[PDB]
């Protein structure tokens, strides 16, 4: 394998994350960059993650994350039950972004994950429109009642009928029957779709996990569901990671696969355990139809070999090396 | 907003 793995509190889908993100190389250098001081990794996410990176990256024994669940906060089953995958991602990547303000490494957590999107609501009858333009880092794919990835993406950007109870409240205009949607204008070099197989349900008082089969590909065109495509960078996507999940309320367990190089080589991270494995281990068996798929990314194939560019001991700061050093010498006596 | 429990909701998807 070459990789090392991280030691498994309950910190579930944490592990999973940050392999993913540490295996996304551009972000993992770009991280390396940001100018930090600290004489604790704990005492910042900038800090902590730095050194989480750092170890993956050069230890031979699985890696610790103490000091990053003690920078951020979340030090109990709880504060991770309370949260989405993406909202954790958010948590280090926002906090990380605003590190980079001002910085020679500003900007790059937009180039890599942020795409364009539209959204609107036409009223039918009269002349409103809501049309607002957002931008997004990741992508919340509804899995309910679709078989595929592309039946997500096609009820993704569905009109939507707002009418009988559902019509827009158009102010003014009062109750209005109206059309709403959403369209891409961009997608991302690197994308995060978490695949909303959890969900609180209303009717019975319960969070639950949606089980059902949900297939996804090795390649993923997403050409159709762009406003406007580019001849000359059509929107292929490459499978990276695959994030897992195995049980129900009452425990599990998450690893996530990766390939790291995006060449196919398809390898387990089970926290303390990696090991080489096949691309159907990857893949078709996390379908499901209760181990499944919860997050997949993906990066474009056209930005892969940036994405995914050498990381050497070279493109670490001095500076850097040189707190981790110390901190490591102060941890060892 | 449930009791924990090993099945992870934002609460922003509770209301």
């Amino acid at each position: 394998t070459g990789y090392v793995g991280l030691k498994n509190g309950a910190t579930c889908y944490m592990n999973s994350l940050l392999q993913t993100l540490f295996f996304t190389n551009q972000l993992r250098k770009a991280v390396y960059m940001m100018p930090t001081e600290g004489d604790d990794s704990s005492k910042s996410v900038p800090l902590a993650l730095q050194r989480v990176f750092y170890e993956l990256q050069h230890s031979d024994k699985p890696v610790g994350t103490k000091k990053l669940t003690k920078s951020f906060g979340w030090e109990t089953l709880d504060s991770f039950m309370q949260h989405d995958v993406q909202e954790l991602c958010r948590v280090l990547l926002d906090n990380v972004e605003n590190k980079m303000k001002g910085t020679c490494v500003e900007g790059t957590i937009p180039k890599l994950f942020r795409g364009k999107m539209v959204s609107y609501i036409q009223c039918k009858e009269v002349d409103y429109r809501s049309d607002r333009r957002e931008d997004y880092y990741d992508i919340q794919l509804s899995i309910k009642g679709k078989k595929n990835i592309f039946e997500s993406f096609v009820d993704y950007v569905a009109v939507e009928q707002l009418d009988g109870d559902n019509k827009y409240d158009a102010g003014e205009h009062g109750l209005q029957e109206a059309e709403k949607g959403v369209k891409f204008l961009t997608l991302p070099p690197v994308l995060h779709l978490q695949l909303m197989r959890f969900m609180y349900d209303p009717q019975t008082d319960q969070n639950i996990k949606i089980n059902d089969r949900f297939e996804f590909p090795e390649q993923l065109p997403l050409d159709e569901f762009l406003q406007k495509t580019d001849p000359k960078d059509p929107a292929n996507y490459i499978l990276h990671a695959v994030l897992v999940h195995s049980g129900d309320n009452h425990g599990g367990h998450y690893v996530v696969y990766l390939n790291p190089k995006g060449d196919g080589k398809w390898c387990k991270f089970d926290d303390d355990v990696v090991s080489r494995c096949t691309k159907e281990e990857a893949i078709e068996h996390n379908y499901g139809g209760c181990t499944n798929a919860y997050m997949l990314v993906y990066i474009r194939e056209s930005k892969l070999s940036e994405v995914l560019q050498a990381v050497t001991d070279h493109d670490i700061p001095q500076q850097l090396v040189e707190r981790l050093q110390e901190e490591k010498r102060i941890e060892a006596q | 907003f449930v009791t924990x429990g090993y099945l992870x909701v934002s609460x922003r998807r509770c209301g």
